């Protein structure tokens, strides 16, 4: 099974992906 | 709409004559038509022989016969090159 | 309450005579749902002979109407002032068409 | 389920707050002259 | 013609109101029945939409013979109430009761 | 007044049309104000990185939700009895009967049962626990971030590629054939040889031990000797129990042919040897083109030299290289046509030759996967023709293409359209005529007068591959043939068993019903092609609008003059062909699903007898299989098929709502909206609130698009509910 | 847009700092409060029969939110309603969350503001930065040590609370 | 005050928790949720519809709209709270007048 801490590691990496998605979207938007 | 690049050494290959210019043969532009015709017949016989020797394919085949069987499709391109050179006076 | 009304019979051509189903009363045909049988029984018809006389009466009226349409366009066409009589037309269509029609049917 | 409190936290936020916030800010952005 | 905007805007509003409050009752019931919530439905068992005016008019027509049509012997139609008429063991006519489903399809 | 920042004509529209049109034109970067070609190619590159990251996030999410909430570890123990879980349900609108009814899967919470097949795919490639599903989800999350960063980076001023880089076709082709196609096929062969096959044989191999566990006992020494056949020795026995050591062999590269007898799937060593050979062939293919060292081919020279000397193709392919490199729509049309053919091959070859262990015993997954990839195929195939029409309108230059293959296509477009019209009518008249003939004759009680054509050509092709069911005795079916004897040592023993067992979907038996439905499919393909081809070839001009190219791809009409010109644009032929694509994939998936559910009961004769007239399709397929679906809830309760039962009705609603946009047009709605604008301005307490954008009716083209979206969505949702719920409810 | 005092501004810095100081107080208070068992029926699991499907949690045992979580949530719902009413209809003197956009921004403090021991803006900003830092510190400390946040607060403060 | 007062009643009588003893609590909180969503609607209307000028005594000005929104939120929560108090205490209001029969 998966522990909650492992879920929290997944949420941290998905947050980092959200920040990079915003920065790419703003670069595309100019 | 913008210049389309092609590699260095790109030349004009459009032909409206009986045969294309010998430039269409690439590195084989200087080979004579007699040499292509004889190489084509040689490659066809060796390729057909090697192909015939391995038609019942088994788990362990002779590797050289496999490589030699590739000469049959190569011979088609060789006799096309022989027709091109003979009609270019080479 | 047992026989199913049927007044349409098909010809046997391409297997289509399967449509002549067993409606009852020693008969085969297409079951009809227009309620004509109940109209005729309410009228008191009780026989096919009187239905032949009604069919002839319809044919005679049909000939008289097509004659009248020809006659009133090609021989005797009313002028516009005849058609522009709304009071006269209503008097005749209420009293004459509806009232006499109801009275004759009541008789 | 492990961390079973998470659907009961995240589903109302994602399903109600996230669209309510993007509708509000998209509405403001698309109706500004400058 | 000189107030056709007021006519078409009020008719348009009536059609929107009446589509929401007739067909949306059906959509509410499909959703509740699908969700397992049969007590949250518009039905006879659950929340009731009763056609009280039509039921009352049916009562009046069943009471009419001998009362407000005194020389009548029977009702104008057995659909309003009364006996079951059977001919050849098949029902000719019998009272057509109105419930929540009848309210909903009448507003449809 | 500033939302369509890419369009000054839309940002000054004072109506609600500005919002709609600004959203629908956002990704058409060529039409945006002040777009150069440099900036166009760089934005396409970055938004391709963003799309790639979206795909990796979707895959990581599916892996995460299965690792967290699924029963992968219970399913892996007993894969034919356990039903895979997709994700858990948390819906505060549920009642307690609904919460209880969806609590399947052996868990204590409501769940969706997965129809995607990801359990069988992850099981076959090695995954055994929840923790390596979770490790894979974290890897894809990292890769998604890396590609988001790469997209942002290549928009920075020093890292913005030039147009000369973007149009270096030769280098891209070399790298994409030998690295993206070839090397990754070789690396996937490595994964199967090193991980998937050992874990199919009970031995765990992961990142913690894979450098000290040899895939083969001999181990990379027969490869370096030419004794390659030592890797095919001792394959998995027919007694092998997948995932365990019992019956397992030691071979890693075999060519057995046929199916693993217990998983009913292709052998993993065949799949590994397939990817090794594909990898080598594609790496060889990727050395064809000249980049920097003087060997290889110029693409421009090959296109220029292929003019047949008889002159039947005109100038041949001279000038085609310039047009293709310059036009991105021509590239899109080729890519989409090519991709559409593959996803149709994916749909056809994965139901007949399944690769995943224990798949093909899951009927819902097989039905969902076939239907999904055929619908994707039909969309890709429509899009290829749409972007070919956009190519002709927008990117095609007649003076750089004098007497090409392209110009000569436009020179005999009337012949192609007229012949396509003939073949479609020839197929349509007679396929509908034979179907209606059979219907009347069966209805009149005489099925022996039906016109039942045996599909002998396809049966002969089946017999040529070894099917011994029609007595044709040709090629592989003939025991003493040159074809049968050549392959007797390798594939023929396993393949003959696979194709001559009536327990799989390899070359399913066919009869008159299959003949009639194949002709209907052919009619649908020709008619969809006719509208798309007519749209592409008449895109530049016609007799009604000879200057149609000056107006673009999507315009409403040319007005009521010249007899009327509604639906005259090339976009409108995309619009009209979308209905025919939906009809075509409908006939294909109805055929696949009815033939498969009747075989899965053991009642193939029900398809054989009822498929030759249309009432058999109406009562024995749609009406008969509707009953478990429409009883998902009723006045007596509900079960877990209630959600599909709701989606079914949902699909019927959207589809019908599409009719409103397609049948009723703009002038009516604009006059209604003007009476509502009056009413708002005159109503007290409500006229305190004012619109910033003037309410207008939708445009002519927008309404066609809105009706098409509603129609298509209703089509997809209705069929998805039926194909999943009927297969689940029946289980066969 | 973000010219209303939103984003990385000193207004946002001050507002977040005030919330963090209340949050440190609320974390200390709930740790002390559940250490002594002064939250009533803290373990009693709410019934879906009374509260509906919003109470469901899908932990294997009980399948419902506990009363302790519900009570803490209602406490924060009290201060959220006050928060919304103060954001949209603030007091006459109260510092506003959203600025006019024609306002002049407060000068950024820097590394440490001038030390003013009164009921000042400098003291408020110093304590707010310190409390936000405390929020992150307690979260990360609890995550790595493996202990719960309430027990972590008790150990960090030296088991005064329980 | 007017709108908040009548909002409580439909949520309480016809909501999902209507047959529970938390029906009035759920109805008030549902009224509160609608109030908060509507105040968000009023605020965004004010942001996008009015330019900033000093005039504050008219409804259709930026400050006048912000004042109206402030007052509407306070009065709405006040009227919903008053309706909660009245229904909580008076058994006539808890039924539809059905306590008399
Ligand atoms: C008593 C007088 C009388 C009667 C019965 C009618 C009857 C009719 N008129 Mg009218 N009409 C009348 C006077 C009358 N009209 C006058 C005075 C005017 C001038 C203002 C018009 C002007 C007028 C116009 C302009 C039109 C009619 C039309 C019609 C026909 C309506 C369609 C219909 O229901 O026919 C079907 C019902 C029937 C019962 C068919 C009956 C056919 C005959 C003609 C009825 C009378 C037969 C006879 C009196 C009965 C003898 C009974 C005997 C056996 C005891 C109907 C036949 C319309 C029409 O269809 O024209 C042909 C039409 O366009 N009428
Ligand atoms: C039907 C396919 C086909 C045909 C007709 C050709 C034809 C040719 N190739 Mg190509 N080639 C092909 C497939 C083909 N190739 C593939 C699949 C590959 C990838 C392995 C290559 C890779 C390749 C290279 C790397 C080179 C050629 C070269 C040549 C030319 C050599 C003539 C010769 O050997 O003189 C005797 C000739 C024009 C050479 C050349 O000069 O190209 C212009 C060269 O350097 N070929
Ligand atoms: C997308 C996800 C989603 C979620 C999680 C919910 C959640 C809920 N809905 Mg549903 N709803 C949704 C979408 C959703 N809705 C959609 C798309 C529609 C339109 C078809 C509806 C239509 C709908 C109706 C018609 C009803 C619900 C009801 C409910 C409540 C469940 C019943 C209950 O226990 O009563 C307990 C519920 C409460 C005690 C009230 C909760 C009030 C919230 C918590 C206040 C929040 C403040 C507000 C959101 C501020 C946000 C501003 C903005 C940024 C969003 C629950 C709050 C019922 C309801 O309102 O219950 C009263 C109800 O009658 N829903
Ligand atoms: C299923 C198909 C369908 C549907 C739903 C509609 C719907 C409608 N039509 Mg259309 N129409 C259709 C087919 C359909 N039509 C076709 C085929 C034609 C071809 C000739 C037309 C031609 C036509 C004309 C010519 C006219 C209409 C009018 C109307 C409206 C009637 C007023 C009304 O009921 O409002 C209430 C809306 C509904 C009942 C729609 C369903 C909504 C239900 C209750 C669910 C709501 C869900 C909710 C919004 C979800 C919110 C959350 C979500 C956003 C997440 C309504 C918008 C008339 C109109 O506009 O007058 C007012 C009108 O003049 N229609
Ligand atoms: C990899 C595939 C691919 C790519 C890159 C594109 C890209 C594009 N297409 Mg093509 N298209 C595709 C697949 C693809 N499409 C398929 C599969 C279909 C069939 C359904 C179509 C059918 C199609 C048509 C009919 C049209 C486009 C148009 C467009 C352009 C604008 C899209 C837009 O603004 O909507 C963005 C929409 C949103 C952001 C809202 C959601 C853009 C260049 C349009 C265009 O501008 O042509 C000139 C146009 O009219 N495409
Ligand atoms: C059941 C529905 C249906 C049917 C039968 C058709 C049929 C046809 N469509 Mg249409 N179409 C439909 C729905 C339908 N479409 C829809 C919903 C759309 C989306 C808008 C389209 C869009 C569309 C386009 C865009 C195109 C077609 C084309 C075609 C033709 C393609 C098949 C073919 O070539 O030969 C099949 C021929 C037939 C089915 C004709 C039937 C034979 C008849 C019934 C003879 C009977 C005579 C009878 C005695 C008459 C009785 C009269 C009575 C008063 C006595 C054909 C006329 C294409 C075309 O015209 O190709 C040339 C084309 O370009 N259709
Ligand atoms: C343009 C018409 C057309 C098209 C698109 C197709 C398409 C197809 N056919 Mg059909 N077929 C046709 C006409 C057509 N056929 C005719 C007229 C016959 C004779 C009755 C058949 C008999 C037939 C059989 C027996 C089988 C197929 C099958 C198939 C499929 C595989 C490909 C194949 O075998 O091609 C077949 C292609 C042809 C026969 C070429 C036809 C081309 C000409 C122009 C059509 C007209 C010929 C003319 C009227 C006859 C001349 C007069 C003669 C009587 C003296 C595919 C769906 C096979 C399949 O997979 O079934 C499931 C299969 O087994 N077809
Ligand atoms: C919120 C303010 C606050 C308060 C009132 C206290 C008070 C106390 N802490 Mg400290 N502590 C604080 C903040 C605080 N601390 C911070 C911010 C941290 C970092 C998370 C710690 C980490 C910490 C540890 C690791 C320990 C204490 C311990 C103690 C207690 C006894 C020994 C002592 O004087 O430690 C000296 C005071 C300090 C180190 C900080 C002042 C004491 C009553 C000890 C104890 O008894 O734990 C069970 C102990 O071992 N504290
Ligand atoms: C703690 C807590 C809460 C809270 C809170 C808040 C506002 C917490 C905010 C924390 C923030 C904004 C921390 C910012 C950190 C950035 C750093 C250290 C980088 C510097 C370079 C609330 C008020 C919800 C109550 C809750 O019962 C407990
Ligand atoms: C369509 C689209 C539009 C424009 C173009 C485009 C950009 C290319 C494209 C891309 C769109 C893309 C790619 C969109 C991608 C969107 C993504 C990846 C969104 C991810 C959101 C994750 C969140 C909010 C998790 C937060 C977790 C938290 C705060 C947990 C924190 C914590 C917990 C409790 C535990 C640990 C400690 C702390 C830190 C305290
Ligand atoms: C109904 C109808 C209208 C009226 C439809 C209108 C005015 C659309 C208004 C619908 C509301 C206002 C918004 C629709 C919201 C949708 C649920 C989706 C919103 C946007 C999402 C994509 C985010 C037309 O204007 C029209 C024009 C030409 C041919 C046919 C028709 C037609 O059939």
């Amino acid at each position: 099974m998966i522990s909650d801490t492992q879920i929290f590691i997944a949420l941290i990496l998905a947050l980092v992906s959200l920040v990079l998605a915003i920065r790419l979207g703003r670069a595309l938007y100019q | 709409f913008s210049p389309v690049p092609s590699p260095e050494g790109t030349k004009e290959t459009y032909w409206e004559t009986k045969a294309p210019s010998s430039d269409v043969l690439g590195i084989g532009a200087g080979v004579s038509s007699g040499n292509f015709a004889a190489a084509s017949v040689f490659a066809a016989l060796v390729g057909g022989y090697c192909t015939g020797q391995v038609i019942p394919l088994t788990v362990e085949p002779n590797p050289l016969f496999l490589a030699g069987s590739f000469l049959l499709p190569y011979s088609w391109a060789l006799h096309v090159a022989a027709w091109i050179q003979k009609n270019n006076g080479k | 309450t047992a026989v199913k009304p049927s007044a349409q019979v098909v010809w046997p051509i391409v297997g289509q005579e399967v449509l002549n189903g067993d409606v009852g009363g020693g008969f085969q045909g297409v079951q009809v749902t227009s309620g004509f049988f109940q109209i005729w029984r309410s009228s008191g018809i009780t026989s096919e002979v009187e239905l032949y006389w009604c069919a002839l009466a319809g044919l005679i009226m049909s000939g008289l109407m097509i004659f009248a349409g020809w006659f009133h366009y090609h021989k005797a066409a009313p002028k516009l002032e005849w058609f522009q009589n709304a009071e006269s037309m209503l008097n005749h269509h209420l009293s004459g068409l509806l009232g006499l029609g109801c009275l004759s049917w009541a008789g | 389920m492990t961390a079973a409190y998470l659907p009961s936290i995240l589903v109302p936020i994602i399903g109600l707050i996230f669209p309510g916030l993007v509708m509000a800010f998209a509405f403001i952005y698309i109706e500004q002259d400058e | 013609i000189r107030h056709r905007d007021a006519i078409i805007s009020h008719l348009n509003w009536i059609c929107i109101f009446l589509g929401f409050h007739s067909f949306g009752l059906y959509i509410h019931n499909d959703t509740m029945r699908a969700l397992g919530r049969t007590q949250d439905m518009f039905s006879d068992t659950a929340i009731q939409l009763k056609p009280v005016f039509a039921q009352w008019v049916q009562s009046i027509h069943t009471l009419a013979p001998g009362n407000t049509t005194p020389n009548a012997l029977a009702t104008a139609s057995y659909a309003f109430g009364g006996d079951v008429v059977a001919v050849g063991n098949k029902v000719a006519m019998m009272p057509i009761s109105l419930g929540t489903a009848d309210f909903m399809v009448h507003h449809i | 007044t500033k939302f369509p920042k890419f369009s000054q004509a839309l940002a000054q529209d004072p109506a609600t049309r500005r919002i709609w049109y600004g959203l629908a034109t956002a990704h058409d970067l060529e039409s945006h104000d002040g777009m150069t070609e440099e900036n166009l190619y760089q934005k396409i590159f970055a938004s391709h990185f963003g799309h790639l990251a979206v795909i990796f996030l979707w895959t990581s999410g599916n892996l995460f939700h299965v690792a967290w909430q699924g029963n992968f570890e219970q399913w892996v123990l007993n894969p034919l009895k356990v039903k895979p879980i997709a994700h858990a349900i948390w819906d505060p609108h549920f009642g307690q009967p609904a919460v209880k009814a969806f609590t399947k899967g052996g868990v204590s919470y409501p769940v969706n049962i997965a129809t995607s097949g990801v359990y069988h795919w992850w099981y076959t490639i090695g995954m055994r626990s929840n923790t390596d599903l979770y490790a894979g989800s974290l890897f894809l999350l990292f890769l998604a971030g890396v590609f988001l960063f790469a997209g942002w980076l290549h928009l920075q001023p020093k890292f913005r590629p030039g147009l000369s880089w973007f149009k270096n076709n030769e280098s891209r082709l070399n790298h994409h054939l030998s690295g993206l196609f070839g090397f990754s096929s070789l690396a996937w062969s490595a994964h199967l040889i090193h991980v998937a096959i050992p874990e199919a044989r009970g031995q765990h191999v992961c990142w913690d031990n894979f450098t000290k566990v040899a895939p083969h006992p001999a181990g990379l020494q027969p490869f370096f000797t030419g004794n390659w056949g030592a890797y095919a020795a001792s394959p998995d026995t027919t007694n092998h129990i997948f995932g365990t050591s019992e019956g397992a062999g030691t071979a890693i590269l075999t060519f057995l042919g046929g199916f693993h007898p217990q998983t009913q799937a292709l052998w993993l060593t065949d799949i590994a040897h397939h990817h090794l050979a594909i990898g080598v062939v594609f790496i060889f293919a990727g050395h064809m083109y000249r980049t920097n060292w003087g060997i290889g081919h110029s693409l421009k020279e090959i296109l220029d030299a292929h003019r047949p000397p008889g002159g039947r193709l005109g100038a041949g392919h001279k000038g085609i290289f310039e047009t293709l490199t310059n036009s991105l729509h021509f590239q899109l049309g080729l890519a989409l046509a090519s991709l559409g053919v593959i996803t149709s091959l994916v749909a056809q070859h994965m139901y007949a030759l399944p690769s995943y262990a224990f798949i093909a015993k899951d009927y819902v997954t097989q039905s969902a996967l076939y239907t999904h990839h055929q619908y994707i195929a039909g969309f890709l195939m429509v899009g290829a023709f749409a972007h070919g029409a956009i190519f002709f309108v927008r990117d095609y230059d007649p003076e750089q293409n004098k007497n090409n293959v392209l110009a000569r296509i436009l020179d005999h477009k009337e012949a192609i359209i007229s012949h396509l019209s003939w073949v479609s009518l020839f197929l349509g008249f007679h396929t509908l005529g034979i179907y209606v003939h059979n219907d009347v004759v069966v209805a009149f009680g005489t099925p022996e007068k039906q016109i039942l054509v045996e599909p002998v050509f396809a049966q002969w092709i089946q017999a040529s591959s070894g099917k011994a069911l029609y007595g044709f005795d040709v090629l592989l079916s003939s025991t003493n043939s040159v074809a049968a004897n050549a392959s007797s040592n390798i594939w023929l023993p396993g393949w003959l068993e696979a194709i001559n067992s009536g327990k799989n979907s390899l070359f399913l038996p066919i009869g008159p019903g299959d003949f009639l439905i194949h002709h209907a499919i052919a009619l649908a393909l020709h008619t969809t092609t006719l509208i798309l081809v007519k749209g592409a070839l008449d895109a530049r001009g016609s007799k009604l609008m000879p200057d149609k190219k000056d107006f673009g791809y999507a315009f409403p009409c040319d007005g009521p003059g010249r007899g009327g010109t509604c639906d005259i644009s090339a976009w409108d032929a995309f619009y009209l062909s979308m209905f025919w694509m939906l009809n075509t994939i409908g006939w294909v998936t109805f055929y696949w699903h009815w033939k498969h559910i009747t075989i899965w009961q053991g009642n193939a004769g029900q398809f054989n007898e009822s498929s030759t007239y249309i009432m058999g399709w109406l009562r024995d397929y749609l009406w008969l299989n509707s009953s478990p679906l429409i009883n998902g809830y009723n006045p007596f309760g509900m079960n877990s098929l209630s959600v599909w039962s709701w989606m079914f009705l949902f699909g019927h609603l959207i589809w019908a709502t599409g009719f409103m946009f397609l049948i009723s047009w703009r002038g009516y709605w604009q006059e209604l909206i003007e009476t509502l604008v009056w009413a708002h301005e005159r109503t007290p307490l409500a006229n305190l609130v004012r619109w910033k954008d003037k309410p207008v009716a939708l445009s002519i083209v927008q309404a066609r698009l809105v009706g098409l979206i509603h129609f298509t969505a209703g089509y997809i949702f209705t069929y998805a509910a039926f194909v999943i719920a009927s297969t689940t409810g029946k289980f066969g | 847009f973000g010219g209303r005092g939103l984003g990385v501004t000193v207004n946002a810095e001050r507002w977040n700092g005030r919330h963090a100081m209340f949050g440190i107080f609320a974390m200390v208070m709930t740790s002390y409060m559940k250490g002594h068992g002064l939250i009533p029926d803290a373990d009693k699991v709410l019934d879906i029969a009374q509260w509906g499907p919003l109470a469901a949690v899908w932990d294997g045992a009980g399948n419902g939110i506990s009363n302790e979580r519900a009570i803490i949530l209602i406490a924060h719902v009290h201060v959220l309603v006050v928060s919304v009413i103060a954001a949209i209809a603030p007091f006459g003197f109260q510092d506003t969350l959203v600025k006019e956009k024609g306002y002049t921004p407060e000068s950024p403090a820097g590394l440490i503001p001038p030390f003013k021991t009164g009921l000042t803006a400098e003291a408020e900003l110093i304590n707010g930065r310190l409390a936000m830092l405390g929020v992150i510190s307690i979260v990360t400390a609890s995550l790595f040590t493996g202990t719960s946040v309430v027990d972590t607060i008790n150990l960090g403060m030296g088991k005064i609370l329980y | 005050l007017t709108h908040g007062y009548f909002l409580v009643g439909p949520f309480y009588k016809l909501g999902p928790l209507r047959n529970s003893d938390v029906a009035l609590l759920s109805g008030f909180f549902s009224a509160l949720g609608l109030i908060v969503i509507l105040v968000a609607c009023l605020t965004i209307y004010g942001v996008v519809s009015f330019e900033e000028t000093e005039a504050k005594d008219q409804l259709q000005t930026a400050k006048g709209w912000r004042q109206f929104t402030s007052g509407w939120l306070v009065g709405s929560v006040g009227g919903a709270s008053f309706a909660y108090i009245l229904i909580s205490n008076i058994p006539f209001l808890q039924t539809a007048g059905m306590s008399m029969l």
